[PDB]
């Protein structure tokens, strides 16, 4: 065991606000209906209108659009809690639920040419044309292993550290038992999520005529992998972050920036 | 979990709006007045009574008793925030640390720029600018714990224990906030010390030096720093609370600030404080883990049950002429008979006036030696006097011998020095030392006792120790048998040598047997016409007498001289008396006058002194 | 009592030929606060103070300083900023941050964290030839003319990093990165080993990305002026590093003047390249000057259009030097002013741009009229039927096989969008 | 200033920042002293301060009319010693705020006083030459009656305490100005100490070679230092408090000025310094230790006699006092007057008081080195053999509290090693050092041995060497030496059975070996005569103590006697001494009496010389030898004992 968090005022406030926003019975009921819809359709992502969130709570809107990662974590915790309240049996099926955004983003609506350093860690909405669309590779998030010698079964958990500092111990894939017995990975029991990387280019008509294009790299996790193909015009909403390099005693200031799409919609 | 801003508001509310009728029945803001005082810098220690807190907020009391350190800091910060609004005038700068605080505040105001936000570390620390200290007084509902039972399960809690103080270091300056001054910029740096050790800083982190990217070596110094009176004592279990076969357990108590100089070795104390650990790094820990020491941080020290630090009823009791006999009969009510012996013991407990005529001291202490056959309650009398007197050390034959009576030298821990620790005589320096089996006591110990009687000091010229101690104690020896063993050595020194022979006698033996059997029946002496005074009352009366120095009028000079000459003639005719006997007369008469609580001794006091002396003398025959 | 460790607190620097860097920063702050432009007749204003306030309120966080102003107010500051631009530029930057904070102090919630104020600079001194960039001018402030022939994408360069130890997870937040092309060597040993006797490994630190204060940075390729290149020679080149608000300020083709620090790459002192002690030189860009409506002009246009014979004055004014062709000149004025572009509810559009053709004998000044129209139009490109030299007529799009990006080669038609 | 080099003040510690802060006058940071105001106030105090209650005897060579310290500056001009002792009591009387500032900020204030004194002195004298600028010593600050009551609030303040010196370590050199030389071009530079440290050049100033500069230890400049372990004499002695040992530190002029056993009032700065966890690491302890940077040593005491140093000093008495003492000597009953003055509240012990007075005066020091004879003991030894309760202990304590360099031991509380010397581990240098004992601490004074019979021979044997040759030859495992122990022994003995049997002879009652008893040159039998008049008068005196010559004149008389009185035997006194010894031996040949050996002729010479010194004769006379005879005879009650029985 390690340093767990006992109580966190900001996280508690954020989760309470998001659960209140999602619970709509004294209000019109838009988002209660939307959650019921996704339950019926067997999905695990909810599209929440930033305009509605700003209308019901300006502070939560500003916090979500300016510090997206932890705010989206709190929003997704609230979403899972609400889905459990509506029906726990379905909430148990899916490990986590995701919160994509839509609506109008005032200054966070940018093109790949205008997506600069100022928008790091913020939620941004970028409309552009797809140029590159890599293959959908499975990324293992929970690996099950079996030791024929001792008949034991083990589970190794890998955190999604795409943009967080990652240490080798996290990514060590186990192959031998404690006493160096061989471990066989059980693919039927392990858990993998589809992962894809695409590139969004400034629309040729909207880009300045004189200069060369500008593009941004977009990471699509499960449920957002095959939504776009090269040449399509799409709107991707997500967090603009910095990718960690690799372990090294020397580093240049340069960082490789990407966009972890939280939702992708067709032009 | 709890919101400590809300807790701070709660403690502010209590400290501001708590009132009591303590001041002569008139309603008073008990803590408001104290806040005014210590905002004016007229008071230093603020003792928050958790009974007072529980009077209106029991849950706050429970939270304090569970996390006392946290709430100790909350209370201190609340007091500091409230002080400015309670200040009503300018302090007179009674202290150099007050001068430093004034200069610091003035310069911070001068360079305020109120709207600007200064970095969290670019500010004076709280402890650097307090000049006060907040302690608790444990709630009465909390039963005192046993030092043995105070364990890891109650770390950080507020607990109160009682025991005998064995070892107490001296008061020495303990750094609380180390102040450094740079050699380039001219700012100051503050290191709040929390661990038992600290590594002095080398580089000045001031903004000016950081911008200049200069050396910025800073110099630790004591001028601007913040020390606190510090002491470390060892507190020992009480005999009655130790398990069947075990030895008493000790606890370490760290005393700070105004709690210092309260307790001294040998005192029976009750200490209330927080049970806190000290990290135990540095050693080659055999077992893995974060092992730590344990100590009690002293918040409230109260001498109790032997050395606790008026009414019309007691004034009338004193005014009664038979008050002397009342006290005498109250001395050990269980012991039947020995009326004159108990009167002599009372005179011992009171003592005569000290004299300092032209460069030589005639001490007023009274020395009494109880010679007697077996089973005449000499040991019981000495034990009772030990329990009664404030500073009493009861030493048996040889268990406390050599350095058990005289001081020795022991290595320290706070300083690692060689500190001189007193023996039984020093622990009873200005009280009563009840020596039992004085005849069988060693020769060196007997010579030490003779020296303390003759001089009240203890000179030592051994290898590790070379000092002239001070032991102004009164010796109450209880030897057994010139009859059959009546040393002139004892005769020449003891001011009152009493022989207690128990010749068989039907009537007296039957009365004593009835007394004993009733005592064993009812755990108390047989009821008498006068109820014996409680030990607290006896101590109070004796203490009040002690500070009532009566002088000897020149009128009694010839009377005393005539009595002394008559006794000299009687002794010469018979088959011992000297200036020692005359001084015994003088100091016994002075102590009797003091008991009567007058300023001038009288012929009645002289006659009583002579009567007791003659009873002692003819006890020999 | 040995468990917790409070920080190290400190106070202000009360009390107390070279001038200390704090003194020079104070002088920069006073220059920003107390530089006065105007006259008693026209009043006085604090140019840099009000510029800082306006920029910070708008959300810019940058200003531009005039070297002539700085030298007039405090000549020694100007000389220091010329001789050692880097350190003194940082001093000026922090002075600007302080002045901005104290002029916008009552900021609303949310916008409370004081932001860094970039300080670009410009001077009226004539720029120096690129070929004059000898070695005596290394690390100095240099103003050079050139033309940008390329501009890399804008990427994120970290200004602060937070490195966390793998063993104890303790952090070393806020490590000040150097500006420009330069790297940082991470600490090899976790200094916070006192919290526990068992020791952390060697080279234990991983950079935490999410705790990095990054800024925009860009790389440009400056080429000597073609009119500056001697007759038989090659165009010299230089590499430009551009910072937060110098990114995308210029685009390929612009003829610019760059004021910056002549600096060499410092990345660790580690077939071809037979030389030794040679490092990639570059100019760290501080100020970019790209070379070639007020209410007064608003009311001027209003009155000029309100004139009765606006049509006649415009027609006679466009091409004064060409004889005759009055009808063609009126048509040219109508072409310049254009009709009205319309979109109907169904979505269709009606163009508001007139199309004019001038068939005629070669003697007439048709080419001259076209040249004047191109020169006078707000956005106007003069080309030929077969495009132009290295510039097509219409637009083509080609996918680059390597990067897969669709490069849009723009012809005259797409370059003169909303124009002539 | 006149070009004189301003020597540093190591006692005032490492110089501080000295930050000036304006309160809107221009105080020093953390204080309320302004250098200009303090300097002006002290300059005024020097220029015009007169003591109205001053006495011509209290101040010698000082007019009570002219300003006090201007005469002191004149003295410092006459002699080379550039020091000025200034009484903090005088400062308090003149300017109370100046006194408070001095006491609370010594390091800051005292340099201002130094500046002021230098200014005045060099203005008055434009030609006087001094090795260094005059330095001010503030003493007599309000006495701290107990160090245990001082608090962290008092740190770095000028306090004053009193006590006897237990030990004085060796001369420790301290760096003041490092000398550096280049290992390439031999370029030389000097780096003065600054705030308790030195900055290495790190670069040569001539060849610019980095780190070519090396420190030259023995070409640097150093200053003296000395640890002094002192035992406090707290006037206020709370119950249960043991004696106190406090570390002192002398600096560059007070080093080796107070020997062990000397009693002194030490004024100095009360310092607190950190304790390293180990002598090799720099981690320190949260709890500091305290010591005293000594500023001033004062030997003079009111309740004691003049010390050896004061007696040695020439200007100890005014001519008026000298004439007064000579008149008191020419007085015919000076002997009895002084005997009665000694222990004024001890009733008619005339002979014992006379003997103790002779012990205080002491015989003559003789240089028998040329004779190859050895060293002769000029001290007088007294043994009071008496019943307990005969006031012998009171007389012992009176002498102990009266004499400088006095030590006291009782009964079985002492040991041979503890009296002679021993080896301990000085717990500040972690080094093994040698610590003296009582007999050495009382080297040039008195040792009072109460309960001299309960002194088991193991330790009583030590006294033979001390009382015979004034030497203590220690030959232990590592250290061999002979310590000077030129003490005078005053011992108290109790007859066997604690009571004097009136049937056993003198020796049988004393029960001390003749080898030892022959060393004591005076033995007084405190025996009780059952006398009505004695008992009545004693009772009157003892009761009078219960309701109600000058120490000054006695002290001055003894000091003058020791200073310039060296009695020499005359021919008539020599013949008288010969006859006295033969008669005394003839008498002592008796069975049980105290037999007389030539040690008794030595004792008679000692006593006669002491009496001549008391008379200031400078020539021992038949009167003195006869008085010695009478005293030695009345002691032991030879007249009252028959040559057969007691
Ligand atoms: N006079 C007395 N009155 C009451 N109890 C007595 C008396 N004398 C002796 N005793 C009892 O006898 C026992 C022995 O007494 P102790 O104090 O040992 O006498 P000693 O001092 O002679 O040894 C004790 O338990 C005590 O209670
Ligand atoms: N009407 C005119 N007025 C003044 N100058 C003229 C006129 N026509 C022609 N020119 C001159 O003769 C030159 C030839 O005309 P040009 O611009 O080549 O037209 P184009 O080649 O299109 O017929 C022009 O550069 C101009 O200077
Ligand atoms: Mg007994
Ligand atoms: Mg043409
Ligand atoms: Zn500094
Ligand atoms: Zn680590
Ligand atoms: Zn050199």
């Amino acid at each position: 065991a390690g340093t767990v968090v006992l109580d966190d005022v900001e996280l508690r406030e954020a989760q309470r606000d998001y659960l209140d926003f999602l619970d709509d019975e004294e209000d019109q009921g838009i988002y209660q209906s939307k959650v019921r819809e996704l339950i019926s359709d067997n999905q695990y992502r909810l599209i929440v209108n930033v305009n509605d969130l700003r209308r019901k709570n300006e502070k939560r809107a500003n916090r979500l659009l300016n510090n997206a990662f932890e705010e989206l974590v709190a929003f997704q915790r609230a979403l899972k809690d609400f889905v459990a309240s509506i029906d726990a049996t379905y909430a148990k099926q899916y490990e986590e639920f995701y919160v994509g955004l839509e609506g109008s983003f005032g200054s966070k609506h940018v093109s790949p040419r205008t997506l600069t350093s100022c928008f790091l860690s913020c939620v941004v909405c970028v409309e552009g044309i797809v140029t590159k669309c890599s293959l959908v590779r499975p990324k293992v998030v929970r690996s099950v292993h079996y030791c024929p010698a001792t008949k034991k079964t083990i589970e190794r958990r890998y955190s999604d550290l795409t943009t967080l500092v990652a240490f080798p111990s996290s990514s060590v894939y186990p192959t031998k038992d404690e006493e160096n017995n061989p471990l066989e990975t059980e693919y039927g029991l392990s858990v993998y999520k589809d992962h894809q990387t695409i590139t969004i280019q400034e629309m040729p008509e909207k880009a300045p005529a004189g200069q060369l294009p500008r593009s941004v790299d977009v990471i699509l996790d499960d449920d957002l992998v095959d939504k776009a193909k090269p040449g399509d015009r799409v709107q991707v909403v997500g967090t603009y972050r910095c990718l960690p390099g690799k372990k090294g005693g020397y580093t240049s200031g340069t960082f490789r920036t990407v966009l972890i799409a939280c939702n992708v919609k067709q032009m | 979990l709890k919101d400590y801003a809300l807790e701070k508001e709660k403690v502010k509310k209590f400290l501001q709006e708590f009132y009591q009728d303590d001041e002569l029945g008139k309603k008073q803001f008990k803590y408001g007045n104290q806040l005014v005082r210590l905002a004016h810098r007229e008071q230093v220690a603020l003792y928050v009574d958790l009974d007072d807190v529980a009077e209106d907020d029991p849950e706050l009391v429970d939270s304090i008793c569970e996390n006392a350190r946290r709430y100790a800091k909350l209370f201190a910060d609340a007091v500091q925030e409230l002080l400015p609004q309670y200040k009503e005038r300018e302090v007179v700068n009674k202290d150099v640390l007050d001068v430093y605080i004034e200069h610091r505040l003035m310069m911070e105001q001068r360079s305020r720029d109120p709207g600007m936000v200064r970095s969290p570390q670019n500010q004076y620390p709280a402890e650097l600018m307090r000049r006060f200290e907040l302690y608790f007084q444990g709630p009465s509902s909390n039963k005192p714990r046993v030092i043995r039972e105070v364990r890891a399960d109650s770390v950080g809690k507020l607990v109160t224990v009682r025991g005998i103080v064995t070892r107490v270091s001296e008061v020495k300056p303990k750094m609380v906030v180390a102040t450094y001054t740079c050699d380039q910029c001219g700012a100051e740096t503050y290191q709040p010390i929390q661990s038992p050790t600290f590594m002095p800083l080398i580089m000045c982190p001031s903004q000016e030096c950081q911008t200049n990217r200069s050396g910025g070596r800073l110099y630790l110094q004591t001028r601007g720093s913040r020390f606190i009176k510090f002491q470390e004592m060892k507190m020992q279990e009480h005999s009655d609370q130790v398990p069947v076969g075990n030895i008493p357990r000790s606890i370490t108590v760290l005393v700070e600030g105004e709690n210092t100089r309260i307790a001294q070795p040998g005192d029976h104390v009750s200490v209330t404080g927080i049970f806190l650990p000290i990290l135990r790094t540095g050693f080659r820990q055999v077992v893995q883990g974060l092992l730590s020491e344990t100590y009690l941080e002293a918040h409230r020290i109260v001498k109790m049950n032997k050395s606790e630090d008026l009414t019309r009823e007691e004034l009338r009791q004193i005014a009664e002429e038979d008050f002397y006999e009342k006290l005498a009969a109250s001395i050990a009510p269980e012991i039947y008979g020995h009326e004159d012996v108990k009167k002599a013991l009372l005179l011992l407990l009171v003592g005569g006036v000290d004299q300092s005529p032209r460069g030589m001291k005639i001490r007023g202490n009274i020395n009494i030696c109880l010679m007697g056959d077996p089973g005449v309650a000499k040991s019981q009398l000495l034990s009772y006097i030990d329990r009664l007197a404030p500073r009493s050390q009861y030493t048996t034959g040889r268990g406390s011998s050599g350095v058990g009576l005289t001081a020795a030298v022991l290595r320290d821990s706070v300083s690692g020095e060689l500190t001189l620790e007193g023996g039984a005589l020093v622990l009873a320096d200005q009280g009563v030392c009840c020596i039992d089996e004085f005849d069988k006591m060693a020769e060196a110990d007997r010579t030490a006792i003779h020296e303390v009687m003759e001089q009240q000091t203890i000179s030592i010229a051994k290898a590790g120790i070379l000092t002239t101690l001070n032991a102004r104690c009164s010796i109450l020896a209880a030897a057994n048998p010139q009859n059959i063993q009546l040393p002139a050595a004892l005769l020449s020194r003891f001011d009152l040598l009493w022989l207690i022979q128990d010749r068989p006698d039907r009537d007296n033996d039957l009365r004593l047997a009835q007394h004993i059997t009733y005592v064993h029946q009812h755990s108390r002496q047989p009821p008498s016409q006068f109820e014996p005074l409680d030990m607290k009352l006896m101590r109070r009366y004796i203490a009040m007498c002690r500070e009532k120095q009566p002088m000897v009028p020149e009128s009694l000079a010839d009377y005393i001289t005539a009595a002394y000459v008559e006794m000299r003639r009687e002794a010469w005719a018979s088959k011992y008396t000297s200036a020692r006997t005359l001084l015994a007369i003088l100091r016994l008469s002075t102590a009797l006058a003091r008991l009567r609580m007058v300023d001038v001794v009288e012929k009645e006091d002289v006659n009583e002194a002579i009567r007791l002396m003659e009873m002692s003398k003819d006890s020999l025959l | 009592s040995g468990f917790d460790d409070p920080g190290i607190f400190y106070s202000d620097s009360f009390g107390g030929g070279q001038a200390r860097k704090s003194q020079l920063q104070r002088r920069f702050k006073e220059f920003l606060r107390q530089y006065r432009v105007g006259t008693d007749r026209t009043g006085f204003t604090f140019k840099y103070r009000d510029e800082l306030k306006r920029h910070y309120n708008l959300g810019e966080y940058w200003i531009e300083v005039e070297m002539e102003d700085l030298a007039s107010f405090d000549e020694d500051l100007a000389d220091y900023l010329y001789k050692q631009p880097a350190e003194h530029l940082q001093l000026l930057e922090e002075a600007a941050k302080e002045v901005a904070d104290e002029v916008t102090r009552p900021r609303p919630s949310g916008e409370e964290v004081l932001q860094d104020i970039q300080v670009m600079l410009k001077s009226d001194a004539s720029p120096s030839s690129i070929r004059s960039l000898k070695s005596d001018m290394m690390s100095h402030l240099v103003k050079i003319p050139g033309i940008i022939i390329a501009a890399s994408a804008v990427r994120a360069k970290a200004t602060r990093i937070s490195i966390q130890c793998r063993s104890c997870r303790n952090t070393l937040t806020n490590i000040a990165m150097r500006p420009g092309l330069e790297g940082y060597a991470l600490p090899r040993k976790c200094n916070t080993d006192q919290a526990g006797r068992p020791k952390c490994p060697l080279d234990p630190y991983f950079i935490m990305p999410d705790k990095c204060k990054c800024v925009d940075f860009q790389t440009l390729k400056l080429q000597e002026l073609p009119d500056a290149v001697p007759h038989g020679e090659m165009p010299r080149h230089m590499q430009l590093y551009c910072d937060r608000y110098l990114c995308d300020k210029v685009v390929p083709g612009n003829r610019v003047t760059i004021m910056g620090i002549y600096s060499i790459k410092k990345f660790g002192l580690t077939r071809d390249r037979v030389g030794v002690g040679i490092r990639s030189s570059y100019i760290r860009v501080l100020g970019i000057q790209v070379d070639t409506v007020s209410p007064q002009e608003e009311e001027e246009f209003r009155r000029l259009a309100a004139l009765p014979n606006v049509y006649e004055v415009i027609s006679k004014s466009i091409a004064p030097s060409i004889f005759g062709g009055t009808d063609m000149k009126k048509a040219i004025a109508c072409l310049l002013f254009g009709g009205s572009r319309k979109r109907l509810p169904d979505g269709l559009t009606r163009r508001g741009d007139i199309n004019l053709l001038m068939l005629g004998d070669p003697g007439t000044a048709k080419s001259q009229l076209l040249k004047f129209v191109e020169k006078c139009s707000p956005i106007g490109v003069y080309t030929s039927g077969k495009g132009s030299s290295a510039a097509g007529l219409t637009a083509s799009v080609m996918r680059d096989p390597s990067s897969r990006n669709f490069i849009m080669e723009g012809g005259a038609m797409v370059l003169a969008d909303g124009g002539v | 200033v006149r070009g004189t080099p301003v020597r540093q003040r190591p006692d005032l510690g490492s110089a501080q920042k000295g930050l000036q802060v304006d309160l809107q006058k221009l105080v020093i940071w953390g204080t309320d002293v302004n250098v200009a105001a303090c300097k002006e106030n002290f300059q005024r105090f020097l220029q015009r301060f007169i003591d109205p209650l001053a006495k011509e005897e209290e101040n010698v060579g000082i007019d009570i009319t002219e300003p006090l310290y201007m005469q002191r500056l004149g003295e410092i001009n006459v002699i080379g010693e550039p020091f000025l002792n200034v009484n903090c009591e005088h400062i308090k009387s003149f300017d109370k705020n100046l006194y408070r500032q001095l006491i609370s900020y010594p390091q800051e204030v005292i340099p201002t006083f130094d500046m002021a004194v230098n200014e005045i002195f060099f203005d008055r004298y434009p030609d006087s030459i001094l090795e260094h600028q005059i330095q001010v010593r503030p003493f007599n600050a309000l006495k701290t009656k107990n160090m245990r009551n001082l608090n962290p609030e008092d740190i770095d303040q000028l306090i004053t305490i009193s006590g006897m010196v237990i030990r004085t370590s060796q001369l420790i050199p301290e760096m003041q100005e490092a000398f550096f030389q280049c290992q390439v071009c031999a370029h030389t530079t000097r780096v003065e100490m600054d705030r308790g440290r030195i900055a290495e050049p790190s670069v040569c100033g001539r060849c610019h070679t980095t780190h070519s500069m090396a420190l030259i230890h023995n070409r640097s400049l150093f200053s003296d230092k000395q640890m002094i372990k002192l035992q406090e004499s707290p006037e206020d002695m709370p119950a249960g408090q043991t004696p106190h040992t406090v570390i002192l530190f002398a600096h560059n002029d007070l080093v080796d000025k107070v020997q062990p056993g000397d009693r002194v009032n030490v004024t100095g700065i009360y310092r607190a310094v950190p304790i390293r966890v180990n002598p090799r690491v720099s981690n320190v302890k949260s709890v500091y230790k305290t010591h005293i940077d000594v500023i001033h040593y004062r030997k003079t005491d009111a309740k004691r006699l003049h010390g050896l140093d004061e007696e040695a000093e020439q200007k100890l008495f005014s001519e008026k006092r000298v004439e007064l003492l000579k008149e008191l000597s020419r007085k015919p009953d000076i002997y009895e007057r002084l005997a009665s003055a000694l222990a004024p509240s001890i009733y008619e012990h005339e002979d014992i008081k006379k003997g103790i007075l002779l012990q205080l005066f002491g015989g003559t020091r003789k240089d028998f080195s040329h004779t190859g004879r050895g060293k002769f003991r000029a001290e007088i030894n007294i043994l009071l053999c008496g019943d307990p309760g005969t006031s012998k202990s009171q007389l012992l304590q009176y002498v102990y509290n009266l004499v400088p360099r006095g030590q006291y031991t009782s009964g079985k509380g002492s040991s041979a090693v503890g009296l002679t010397a021993y080896v301990m581990k000085d717990p500040e240098t972690r080094q093994l050092v040698l610590q003296t004992g009582a007999l050495v601490l009382s080297d040039n004074g008195i040792c009072c041995i109460d309960e001299f019979d309960k002194m088991n021979e193991s330790t009583r044997s030590v006294l033979h060497e001390v009382m015979e040759q004034q030497t203590l030859s220690i030959a232990k495992a590592g250290i061999i030496c002979q310590l000077n122990a030129r003490t005078s022994v005053l011992a108290a003995a109790n007859p066997i059975e604690s009571q004097w049997n009136p049937k056993k002879t003198t020796i049988e009652n004393i029960q001390l070996p003749h080898t030892l008893l022959s060393r004591f040159d005076l033995i007084f039998l405190m025996l009780d005569p059952q006398d009505e008049a004695y008992d009545r008068r004693l009772a009157h005196h003892l009761v009078a103590l219960y309701y109600q010559l000058d120490m000054a004149v006695l002290k001055d008389y003894i000091a003058y006697a020791h200073s310039t009185i060296m009695p020499r035997l005359s021919e008539e006194a020599s013949q008288a001494l010969i006859e006295a010894y033969v008669d005394m031996r003839k008498i002592g040949s008796s069975r049980g009496m105290v037999s007389a050996y030539p040690r008794q002729l030595e004792s008679l010479i000692r006593l006669a010389e002491a009496h001549a010194k008391v008379r200031l004769s400078n020539k021992v006379e038949a009167i003195d030898v006869e008085e010695a005879k009478r005293l030695h005879r009345e002691a032991l009650k030879q007249s009252a004992t028959d040559p057969r029985t007691g």
